[PDB]
């Protein structure tokens, strides 16, 4: 929660990791409250698919997430959504029905 | 205002008017006349879009040509801002001139941008949005409903509606922006997608990307509507080079050629399937072909190719089928066997940079497929796939990859590479072959663009230098010129940054990227500007790889922590949906007094087209230079011709394609001449960069800020934004920076 | 079990200096210390269950390309364009007649490699190589 | 191991061998800690 990124040499406590799992099932809740239609001025996903076509050299490693030896994310990307997921439900909170 | 051009009345939406623009307008209207291409740099903080559509459209409207106007944009976010400004001249011009004239203004973008389908529109690529829509639109459905209504194939509501109206009355008068147009089409059942299409020819102006200009796959279609003698305009063209490049580029992995061999091997399974019990298509399909017609002749027009063309129209050759892959079966041998070579060449265990002519040989050698059969292959596996009843191509999608590589290479020799590297990824376990063919000469892309159209006037806000760019596209400009914003008082505050507070040297090399010393000197930056940062602050990174470890070592540092006290946190992220989600945050928090700061790369998504105006965006903190990744073989490729036919030192090019990027994002904080903001350029390797700036960046760089430290720097823009804070004085800018119509005439005559 | 010899299963864990061979009458995979054992004397039947084809080992070559299909069909065409070879020229630039000759070309080859009707083929392929 | 290697087979073992092992005021008795290094 605080984005500390987890280290598995960490003992940590057996009680609390039993909802570890259980978080995880709000993030993809709380990502489905934030997901709405956005406005077609700061629509970035409409740039991409502009052209639905477009076949040109993959970037290189440097203009995409990091990863491992073992291939899989090196995990880096989650505290960034994780910080990105607070300020949107912080601002979120402020149009309450009050 | 209403003012007069030599013979040319132009009706600006504005009662005020720049110098700046009053002096663009007047360049766009002698490259109009005289013919030819001109590019004009003009600062970020003066309306650029109204003027260009104030003249160009008070120009083809007075002179009796009534030439189109073709307006050519880098995102689909541009195409709704220029439209937006489209609409507000014709409402000024409506109330001005006592009526509606006959005009008419569209955007054309994608299926998946237009579809409103409510089945159809839940997908997460456009790719798979253009199946489902051809499957319902091929015109297949249609013609099996009317021998058989049983038939369970489904319709479009929204296609088959169009077929009771004309085509001139789709739309009424105007113009219609992507918000207008969704909205006005939602309420009668019509598909967006297919009215401005079909409505290209109608239109007097005509709003698109530059991939449906410069990409052949789907330029070909768009591009045989509009006229030959229309005004082209190319908005924000600085980085025109990537776009033409990648039009004529593709990449093959393992993965791809696997899925190839699926693909062929379930072709030649449907060939056997059709030849049992409906052989007849084969022969009529074959007969065809003998006779010499393509692609274009069998096709209707309502239904398209399988294979997007990956060539240029002018290249494809004009001749009948070479006959070896004139037959069904015969040509799915050649296309498994040349699956078959590629994937023998993907166990390399050394990068190979070869030229087209050697690749076609080394193939006429281990196998023996000529070239000339490798150029139709797209266009017969189009022909194949259209007879074979093929409603789910899921499985061949595959197969068009391997279509696009032959045509490619069999078609261009010179200004094009063939790269084969044993590891996509050097820090992997196991070697992923990948097999790159690249396109080194930027210029073959937009040659047809710059040989089919007369004039073309190429714009942007940090075109720099301008004598580059005919050097890089071989095109000639009858004028080039720069223009410098005549600001009363200094409105934005250009800063280089050399060292941290504690006078260490700070840079953003990939190399030193974890850097204790470094890392904590960039951090510091960060928070004391945040400190001091009104609304808004956006951050610009060199990759998204050093974004990702720099901001995991701040948490770790304890930076963020300070940050999240006076602002809050958005980054961006790979997928677009959150990242566009993080920009609504973003500029919630500015607007609502919050405070936000944005993490973002100076080559990512953002930077191309997203502006911070006014409060969003106050500060701009350039982490570094936007470096490329100099250790990769498509750059060291691409230098080594630029040096070899166009002489472009490759340091120079290097420098050129950063510090366009670098003020790409600086020219993204000003809107108007009242609105203000810092640009913070934090490198040791700014300091000798200012040159290369653009002219109206440079003007405001003083010599005593070319090497400035944090704290000083913090200083300078406390001083600064209490300044910029105060009551502007009218009478300092009555008549030097903002111009009336009374102004305006007493330059035109004092100049005559 | 794509990985070891079909006869003495000699697995590559085991032995990494086994390399495999393939020959062209039958397309078999064998590993080279079973074809010195068995036809280093002479000629021999093919060591295959359902196969009876002799084959001398002087015709063993190493496989190019990972399809078995489409190595018979290279060295069907190798075979074909061998004997039936020519250029654009050779019809003073009727590009109707060198169409036509370059499916018929490619017919023979499809022919042959299937089994269509063997006898004809090859006898049309033995006549014309004389020519 | 060393004949495994030769052999091509990968060995799970190493060879033993190459295993290594591996003055005034005298009034402030004992007042004076030893602040050598910082
Ligand atoms: S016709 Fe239009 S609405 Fe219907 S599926 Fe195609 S793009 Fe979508
Ligand atoms: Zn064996
Ligand atoms: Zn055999």
């Amino acid at each position: 929660l605080r984005g500390e990124k987890i280290m598995q040499n960490d003992r940590g406590d057996v009680i609390i990791d039993r909802y570890l799992t259980l978080d995880q099932e709000f993030d993809r809740k709380d990502d489905d409250m934030l997901l709405h239609p956005v406005k077609k001025i700061i629509d970035l996903d409409g740039n991409i698919q502009d052209d639905p076509v477009v076949r040109g050299n993959r970037p290189d490693f440097t203009m995409q997430p990091g990863v491992d030896i073992n291939g899989n994310s090196d995990g880096t990307v989650d505290i960034l959504k994780g910080m990105n997921r607070l300020s949107e439900k912080m601002i979120m909170a402020l149009k309450n029905e009050y | 205002m209403k003012f007069y051009i030599d013979d040319l009345p132009v009706l600006f939406p504005y009662p005020k008017i720049y110098p700046e623009q009053y002096n663009y307008m007047c360049d766009i209207k002698k490259t109009l006349d005289v013919g030819g291409n001109s590019i004009l740099e003009m600062p970020s903080g003066t309306g650029k879009t109204v003027s260009l559509l104030s003249l160009t459209i008070a120009y083809q409207m007075h002179y009796p040509e009534h030439r189109k106007i073709i307006y050519c944009s880098r995102t689909m976010s541009e195409i709704e801002k220029a439209l937006v400004e489209l609409e507000n001249l014709m409402d000024y011009r409506t109330k001005e001139l006592g009526y509606q004239e006959d005009f008419r203004g569209l955007g054309l973008t994608s299926r998946k941008n237009l579809c409103l389908h409510p089945e159809v529109s839940k997908e997460r690529k456009g790719t798979v949005v253009d199946e489902k829509c051809r499957r319902m639109t091929n015109g297949q459905a249609k013609r099996k409903l009317e021998e058989d209504p049983e038939a369970n194939v489904e319709l479009c509501e929204y296609h088959e509606n169009l077929y009771n109206i004309e085509v001139e009355d789709y739309l009424p008068k105007g113009v219609f922006s992507f918000e207008k147009l969704l909205k006005y089409c939602e309420e009668k059942t019509l598909c967006p997608y297919f009215i401005v299409r079909r409505m290209i020819s109608l239109c007097n102006i005509i709003i698109y990307s530059y991939h449906y200009l410069l990409d052949p796959k789907i330029a070909e279609r768009v591009s045989n509507e509009v006229s030959k003698d229309s005004i082209v305009i190319f908005d924000e063209a600085h980085n025109i080079d990537n776009v033409c490049i990648e039009s004529l580029s593709l990449d093959l992995t393992t993965d791809a050629l696997r899925r190839a061999t699926r693909g062929a091997n379930a072709l030649d399974e449907r060939i056997s399937e059709v030849r049992k019990v409906d052989s007849q298509k084969l022969q009529d399909e074959y007969e065809k072909l003998v006779q010499g017609l393509h692609s274009a002749d069998i096709l209707t027009d309502q239904e398209e190719p399988f294979v997007e063309t990956p060539v240029l129209p002018q290249d494809l050759l004009t001749e009948a089928i070479p006959g070896n892959i004139r037959r069904a079966e015969h040509f799915v041998s050649f296309l498994k066997r040349l699956i078959e070579y590629l994937k023998t060449r993907m166990k390399v265990l050394h990068v190979i940079s070869e030229t087209p002519k050697s690749f076609l040989q080394h193939l006429k050698q281990l196998t023996f497929i000529e070239r000339k059969p490798l150029r139709f292959c797209s266009e017969r596996l189009s022909l194949l796939v259209r007879t074979l009843e093929v409603t789910e191509v899921e499985d061949f999608t595959a197969l068009k990859d391997i279509a696009t590589f032959a045509t490619l290479i069999s078609t261009y020799e010179e200004g094009f590479l063939l790269i084969i590297e044993p590891y996509e990824i050097e820090n992997a376990a196991v070697p992923n072959p990948i097999m790159r063919f690249t396109c080194l000469d930027a210029s073959i892309a937009i040659k047809p663009v710059f040989e089919r159209f007369s004039s073309v006037i190429i714009t942007s806000g940090t075109i720099s230098p301008l004598d580059m760019y005919p050097r890089m596209l071989n095109f000639k400009t009858v004028l080039q010129k720069s223009y410098a914003m005549t600001l009363a008082k200094k409105s934005f505050l250009p800063m280089i940054i050399t060292k941290g507070s504690d006078q260490v040297a700070i840079s953003s090399r990939f190399e030193i990227r974890n850097d204790p010393s470094i890392v904590r000197n960039y951090g510091s930056m960060l928070v004391e500007f945040a400190k001091i940062t009104p609304d808004g602050m956006v951050v610009f990174f060199p990759s998204y790889l050093y974004m990702e470890s720099i901001v995991s070592m701040w948490q770790t540092m304890g930076i963020l922590d300070e940050v999240w006290k006076h602002k809050l946190i958005l980054v961006e992220t790979p997928d677009a949906q959150e990242t566009s989600l993080a920009l609504e945050t973003y500029r919630k928090a500015c607007s609502n007094g919050r405070g936000a700061i944005l993490l973002s790369v100076a080559r990512g998504k953002v930077s191309e087209g997203i502006d911070f105006d006014h409060q969003y965006g106050r500060t701009v903190l350039m982490i570094g230079i936007p470096f490329q990744y100099t250790e990769s073989r498509i750059l060291k490729a691409r230098l080594e011709f630029m040096r070899e036919n166009y002489r472009i030192r490759e340091n120079d090019f290097l420098s050129f394609d950063a510090m366009r990027h670098a003020a790409q994002c600086l020219g993204r904080v000003l809107r108007g001449k009242d609105d203000y903001g810092v640009m913070v350029l934090a490198d040791r390797r700014f300091s000798r960069k200012r040159s290369q700036l653009p002219k109206w960046i440079a003007q405001g760089l003083s010599d005593a800020d070319l090497n400035l430290s944090t704290d000083m720097a913090i200083s300078n823009t406390k001083q600064f934004l209490r300044t910029m804070a105060q009551p502007t004085d009218p009478k300092d800018q009555e008549g030097v920076s903002v111009w009336s119509y009374e102004d305006l005439i007493k330059h035109q005559n004092s100049r005559k | 079990n794509k990985d070891m010899c079909p006869i003495c299963k000699t697995d590559r864990y085991l032995s990494p200096d086994v390399k495999f061979l393939v020959n062209p009458e039958c397309y078999h995979r064998i590993c080279e210390s079973c074809v010195d054992r068995i036809f280093s004397l002479g000629p021999a039947q093919c060591p295959y269950k359902g196969c009876d084809k002799i084959l001398r080992k002087n015709k063993f070559k190493t496989q190019i390309f990972d399809d078995v299909e489409v190595e018979k069909e290279v060295d069907i065409r190798k075979r074909v364009f061998n004997v039936f070879n020519k250029t654009i020229d050779d019809f003073n630039g009727d590009l109707v007649e060198y169409n036509k000759y370059l499916e018929e070309v490619e017919d023979i080859i499809y022919k042959l490699d299937h089994g269509i009707d063997v006898a004809k083929t090859e006898e049309k392929l033995r006549t014309y190589e004389e020519l | 191991p060393r004949k495994l290697q030769d052999l091509g087979l990968k060995p799970a073992s190493v060879d033993p061998a190459t295993i290594k092992r591996q003055i005034t005021n005298t009034h402030m008795t004992g007042i004076l800690k030893d602040y050598s290094h910082r």
